[PDB]
């Protein structure tokens, strides 16, 4: 296969605009010079997440690949957002098919699923993502984060802002370098060397609960308690996982290039041996993927889908399996959330386990005929593509080859895929592989409001990234772990267009400002997902030969459809067809 | 003093109770004081060696040491937990309103860690509940700060 | 040996929890995806020092591994702290050992070992990292940096803080582009086009002295040699060596993979032969290690001071010279770092011995020399003073598994050293590899009093820091060559609790207010060096099998005493007895 290198990098709460104009272009432009890269593409999404995928030809050492690809990127790292660098970019050789799932689950009822999920988050990822031959691990869940749950109406009441919040938290959640007594050079004849020990990151809600934001004229005290709920919880809240109906996390393993997958998977249960008497009481292992006794199900809903409905048409899926297919199968380890294409909310993967192939008998009991069986039943799901498979006709890519911009790449896309419909006897099922746009809400910060009430621009743009999108602040120690401290608004405070509006921040002369003294907002339209391929804005389109038809002469006729599409739109053919 | 006393200070240190015993025979100063002014007493109060602890004050280990910014071993043993090692202390003659350096008392201490079996034995020899540290605080203040209902209960 | 890769890095002024929970976990949390790893190993330590050590299978490629590492450290460069990447992060291949250790001494007492480290650095040490046959090589010592040392008195007087201090020397002693004239695109007919050159790097002490920190409202200038001593000397103080009582520099020199031995050591000592010539007066090199050397270990108790150290070496180095004189050549007396740490309190002496043809008989051999002299320093008072020539034992690692704290771990490894000395039948020697818990020094800041005195916690901490640990504040050229700047406290106002109260910050309000005002201190123990082991906090214990047990007898027994440890606490075997 051509190995493949992938950049991942992350904004909280930045939009797929966003992400691709501050960071996905800029580490494209800046992949130069490496050897033997075929092609490249990315997605910049609306999660705030960028993928960018290399692709070198067959033959390519993945090891030097690998190294080329993450010393030009250590070149561009300085070129990046300090919130996109401060998450962490990793660069991963991979396969980009699973080789094992580790499940995790709570047989007492102890521990909620957010809780699994932390605990392998700090207490069984690490040494299994050292293990060699493990290329990449995706958690199904999130480890937790100190959550500071800001209250408008209380920030308000005592004139702060999500400024102030954030200010007061990286004063006082502090890990200080102080000295020492007798230090060297030491005066002659000093008796004592002793380590100054100052201010020390803060361990628990307690303590974050009793950080001073301020003191009144009159003498109170107002602590951060008194403006935000304080709790562990997720540094996201987008992956939850099931297995056969109740809580679980787990870990998602896939194999190095390159690596043996029977010593990988060895390796990999060896480490978790090493773990499981330490567990708390409850925690269990379960094995629900193992790689033909096996299978996936994806789940693929339209852009705009919430978690609800992922959840729904996952729940359909799992009752299926655990009624209709319960003699064939074992187990469905079920993920909302993340998907085939990795991660939105309107997608989600079930990995299906079979019982023993000598306890099925039968060819209609086998993995083609199950799987067969159950993408039929459900084809009839409503807005949803969902199929089971195990784990080809076209893969064509649609370029802005002169600034065109995303609008007009749109109608183009849509202009050939019109003209591709109207050939059934050589087309089938020629569709985009990405998604549409969405409503989007745009406010317009008013400059000159902005400036006549002396509110600074810088203290309004952050109060409303902080509130409605999260801002990673600092780092605290959770239980001996260095993990991510989080403040954000508490849900109720921004879920509504009118929430916009109670959010006040503190102009120059001390008066508190609401956001409608200085904003206006309209709906609009835009992507939740932005592609690129090879440097330039694209869209994937999928489709195969029809019936009788050889893949060669379904291509022909995508280039001639291709060659009447409006000025400066181009093409290339990719993965399978190239 | 002596060699003897830096081993005293090692041993109550570590807890060895019976090193503690001969070295004590063979005349190991009892009071003897490492570079920040801890005793034997101020050591095993510390670490949580309740009979270290008796055996000195056997031997006339002075209950009332104070290190080189104040502290004594009941500030120790309250701020650090260990309960029977105050009781002890209180019964041999400990200062139960000792003042350090900063003007903290053993029971700030004790109210800050939440420990409330150590704040209940420090009230009952007499711990003045008003006495503020030098930025005015009382246990009370901590108890408020802290979140401590509990403890805000118990001092009122 | 298998092959080993180290990280280290520096947070000057840092003690061993603030090195371990702002470096050494993120490090470890960011070395995924590393192929071959067998094990992880780290210490953090009070000198503000960390080191990892990764260790691979046999047969991995040193330098494929190093790759791997460099770029997985370089991609969490930015979760680092600012003063920690300044200082620069090193990975380095550390299986290896020396091809020879060169010695720089002065003779003439004219130089002390910063003025020769300086010499080392900038005239000997390239010339030999570029001889036929070397790999790396190691500076003992630094180049210059230039020291301002802060007189808090001076400094209260003119109402200046430590953070005037910093921000002076970064705007007067800079460096900064200021484009030309008549530069492109110009008025067309240009004939001037000349640079514009504004400041310069300050070149020094004399420079430095004269940065205008203020103007008083009577028009008297304060300079900044009117608050501090400033003069040439090293970027830190942490480490005094001697050779046979001599100030010393010197450089430890590696062999390139698949060089020859003998031709490199030939083409060194050439190539030192050639800058001889050059040399100011006194200087000369000595070789006390070229491919019979021994060591002396120096270890005194809990905070004892430099001084009290180089006392004892200063014993060690006088019984060789004297006592051992027909057998000792030289004596290389390193105070600051010994074998289980670097700190104040530990030493270690290299010994390098005679030609075998000139000590006749066995009681001039190495072993009867190591015996007397141990017996001679057994008389030493208030240190461990041990002689020693570089299937017996066992390395074994105490684990914390489930975020239990040091204090817990320590009590666990307590228990479990207590029982092993309950079988002296079977185990001997068993004893921690680390070090024990020290006094600290802890101050509180009040964050209200800081507030209602409208004092910074940022001002506070710099002040506390730079003062007592120093800062590293830009660069400066000396002699046509950059090198670093630091400020901290000079050393009488920084040795002893009471000189805490001699620091002023300054308000808001422009009012200066003592340290004294806002916070309190008191004693209390910590951790001097923090281990950890696979990224978890570990204890690395050593041990033997007692006469005629086997080291798997031995193992089997410390199994089976570790699996009655309270609940969270695990173990792992390593290095020889992995
Ligand atoms: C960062 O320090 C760790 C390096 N270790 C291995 C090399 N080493 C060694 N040092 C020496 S001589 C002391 C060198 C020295 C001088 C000043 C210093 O001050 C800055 C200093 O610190 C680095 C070291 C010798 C010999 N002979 C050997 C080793 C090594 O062992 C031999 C047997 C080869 C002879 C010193 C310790």
């Amino acid at each position: 296969a051509p190995p493949a290198v992938t950049i991942s990098a992350s904004y909280p709460g930045a939009d797929a605009k966003t992400v691709q104009d501050t960071v996905t272009q800029v580490i494209e432009q800046n992949m130069n010079g490496i050897d033997n890269l075929m092609y490249m593409s990315s997605n910049s999404d609306s999660t705030g997440t960028v993928q960018i995928t290399l692709t070198f030809e067959s033959g390519t050492d993945a090891d030097i690949a690998q190294v080329q690809v993450q010393n030009k990127l250590q070149l561009a790292m300085p070129l990046l957002p300090q919130e996109v660098q401060q998450q962490g970019v990793s660069v991963e050789k991979s396969s980009s098919s699973f080789l094992m799932v580790v499940g995790v689950i709570n047989t007492d009822g102890t521990m909620t699923q957010e809780d699994i999920s932390d605990y392998v988050a700090a207490n069984m990822k690490d040494a299994i993502s050292r293990t060699s031959g493990v290329g990449d691990v995706q958690l199904f869940g999130s480890q937790y984060a100190m959550r500071i749950w800001m209250n408008p109406n209380e920030l308000n009441k005592f004139q702060l802002t999500p400024v102030d919040v954030i200010t007061a938290i990286k004063a006082q959640n502090a890990q200080v370098a102080a000295g020492q007594l007798g230090g060297t050079p030491p005066v002659k004849g000093q008796q004592l060397n002793a380590s100054i020990i100052a201010q020390t990151r803060l361990t628990s809600t307690e303590e974050f609960g009793k950080i001073l934001l301020k003191v009144n004229q009159d003498g109170s005290r107002v602590l951060l308690r008194d403006v935000a709920k304080i709790e562990l919880g997720g540094e996201n809240y987008d992956i939850i996982a099931e297995f056969n109906g109740q809580p679980a996390s787990g870990l998602g393993i896939k194999l190095a290039t390159g690596a043996n997958a029977l010593d990988t998977a060895a390796a990999i249960r060896a480490e978790l041996a090493k773990m499981e008497p330490f567990f708390p009481s409850g925690l269990k292992i379960v094995y629900p993927y193992d790689t033909q006794g096996v299978f996936m199900t994806m789940v693929q809903l339209p852009a705009g889908a919430t978690q609800e409905r992922t959840q729904k048409v996952l729940n359909e899926v799992t009752h299926y399996y655990l009624t209709k297919e319960k003699n064939n199968v074992e187990s469905v380890f079920a993920v909302n959330g993340f998907g085939f294409a990795g991660r939105g909310q309107n997608t989600g993967i079930a990995f299906v386990s079979l019982k023993d192939w000598a306890d099925r008998p039968g060819e209609e009991n086998k993995v083609e005929a199950i799987t067969m069986r159950a993408t039929r039943a459900f084809s009839q799901i409503k807005d949803a593509m969902v199929f089971a498979f195990n784990l080809t006709g076209f893969d064509f890519e649609l370029i802005d080859q002169a600034g065109l911009g995303h609008e007009k790449l749109t109608q183009a896309r849509n202009q050939l895929l019109a003209e591709a419909a109207k050939h059934p006897d050589m087309l089938t099922s020629v569709r985009p592989n990405g998604l549409e746009d969405t409503p989007q809400f745009k406010i317009d910060i008013d400059q000159e409001k902005a400036q006549a009430l002396g509110v600074s621009i810088n203290d309004i743009n952050t109060t409303l990234g902080a509130a409605w999108g999260g801002s990673y602040v600092n780092d605290f120690i959770d239980r001996g772990r260095v993990k991510k401290v989080y403040v954000m608004s508490e849900a109720k405070y921004r879920m509504l267009p009118d929430d916009i509006g109670d959010w006040y921040v503190r102009a120059a002369d001390g008066q508190m400002v609401p956001f409608s003294a200085f904003s206006s907002s309209r709906w609009e339209y835009g992507s939740p997902r932005l592609e690129r391929y090879n440097g330039l804005p694209s869209m994937e389109i999928l489709g195969q030969a029809a019936p009788g038809k050889s893949t060669g002469e379904a291509m022909e006729l995508m280039e001639q459809l291709a060659s009447k599409l409006p000025t400066g739109v181009g093409y290339d053919w990719t993965g399978m067809s190239y | 003093g002596s060699d003897l006393g830096k081993k005293l200070l090692e041993a109550a240190r570590a807890g060895r109770d019976d090193e503690v015993r001969i070295l004590m025979a063979n005349g190991a100063d009892v009071n003897a004081a490492d570079v920040v002014g801890w005793t034997p007493l101020h050591l095993a109060a510390y670490w949580g060696h309740l009979e270290i602890v008796e055996v000195l004050l056997k031997n006339g280990a002075d209950v009332n040491a104070y290190d080189t910014l104040g502290s004594t071993p009941l500030h120790l043993a309250a701020h650090f937990g260990h309960l029977e090692i105050v009781e002890v202390l209180l019964k041999n003659g400990a200062d139960v309103n000792a003042k350090d350096d900063n003007g903290i008392t053993p029971l700030h201490l004790a109210a800050n860690r939440g420990h409330l079996e150590i704040v209940e034995v420090l009230l009952k020899y007499g711990a003045d509940v008003n006495a503020q540290d030098k930025f005015g605080k009382t246990a009370f203040d901590i108890s408020i700060n802290n979140g401590n209902e509990d403890l805000a209960e118990i001092l009122q």
